[PDB]
């Protein structure tokens, strides 16, 4: 059960990262003042990865 | 002798039960590494539902 829980957490994290990366493509090259692009950076915290 | 025979049957039963356990019951002994090492998905899991 613990192994399954870990695997499902990993799978959900991967899916959400993929979805956010997909969404990010639409905000490429937005010209606002000196701002030229916007990104939602998603990462896995080490304190929780371990 | 009866106890050992029953124990052998038992061990076979738990091995069979485990073989269907994770990630989706299959030849997970090496199928796991063979599956995540490459950007693919198990066919059985693909037809899981």
């Amino acid at each position: 059960s613990s192994k399954s829980v870990a695997n499902i957490i990993r799978k959900t994290i991967q899916r959400e990262q993929n979805r956010i990366r997909m969404l990010n493509q639409g905000l490429q090259a937005v010209s606002f003042g000196q701002v030229r692009g916007v990104r939602l950076n998603v990462n896995v915290r080490e304190s929780h990865a371990i | 002798v009866e106890r050992d025979e029953v124990a052998a049957q038992k061990r076979e039963l738990e091995k069979q039960i485990e073989r269907l356990s994770q990630p989706s019951g299959a030849e997970d002994s090496r199928m796991i590494a063979l599956a995540e090492r490459f950007g693919g998905v198990l066919l059985s899991e693909i037809y899981d539902d």
